[PDB]
């Protein structure tokens, strides 16, 4: 479609999202869930109260914080859906699903439930009409400009080492392990 | 004054009355504090959309 292809830079620990042409992502919060602590009385206590990003950080003591990707995995579908709504919203996207293209990126050896569970939201919850789910690793390749690189992430509960070979890499020479920092 | 001039066992020339002489908040400024007024109609209208 016509529009600014939409990047998703699917950070473990810092997730990000971007478009075309930027070299920093567009928007960027980390990866997390921040599920409320506490009942509202007075009239102007918000409302959701799963709330992410400035009312996250800002009232830290008040959000109890969860992640769903979890070993690099999202646990918490659902509200990460949201998340992208989150995204969606006048903060970050101010577009719909339907409207720009969709990239997707991805960590190698994941099982493909993940990568079905969410086409199942980019094509029915989401409908984006431009999208495919794609690696990491060959991104940093793309950003390096190197060929036969060895790329290794580090996040929050991912490490891979990814041996490539002009972008394409060995898909049995790479080694993936689920922790990192958190 | 009439029963004073009935009565025989009353005596005269009595001022009856007989009187004496006669003549005829601060910590709201106190400089630490960060005292605030409201006008409460104002708030009131203000916080009054929050239809909670
Ligand atoms: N300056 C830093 N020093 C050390 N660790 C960092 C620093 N910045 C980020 N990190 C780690 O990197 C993580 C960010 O996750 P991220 O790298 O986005 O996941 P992915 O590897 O999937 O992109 C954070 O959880 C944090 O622990």
């Amino acid at each position: 479609i016509a529009n600014q292809p939409v990047v998703i830079d699917n950070g473990s620990g810092v997730i990000k999202a971007g478009f075309a042409g930027d070299q920093i992502p567009k928007y960027c919060f980390p990866n997390y869930v921040g599920r409320p602590k506490h009942v509202r009385v007075m009239a102007g206590a918000l409302e959701g109260d799963i709330f992410i990003g400035p009312k996250a950080e800002e009232h830290r003591g008040l959000l109890s914080i969860r992640y769903p990707m979890e070993h690099g995995i999202v646990k918490d579908w659902n509200d990460m859906e949201r998340i992208w709504q989150y995204v969606y919203s006048k903060d970050q996207l101010q577009t719909f699903s339907e409207e720009h293209p969709v990239l997707l990126t991805e960590a190698p050896l994941n099982p493909r439930k993940n990568r079905e569970r969410a086409a199942e939201v980019f094509f029915e919850t989401f409908n984006v009409p431009a999208l495919f789910i794609s690696m990491q690793a060959v991104l940093s390749l793309y950003a390096t400009g190197r060929t036969t690189g060895v790329v290794l992430d580090s996040g929050d509960g991912v490490t891979h080492a990814v041996p490539i070979y002009e972008g394409f890499a060995m898909p049995h020479s790479i080694m993936r392990i689920d922790i990192a920092g958190r | 004054d009439p029963k004073y001039a009935d009565l025989p066992g009353i005596a005269r020339n009595e001022p009856d009355v007989y009187e004496t002489s006669d003549l005829p908040q601060e910590e709201l400024t106190s400089t630490s504090v960060e005292h605030i007024i409201v006008n409460p109609n104002a708030a009131y209208d203000k916080f009054k959309d929050k239809r909670v």
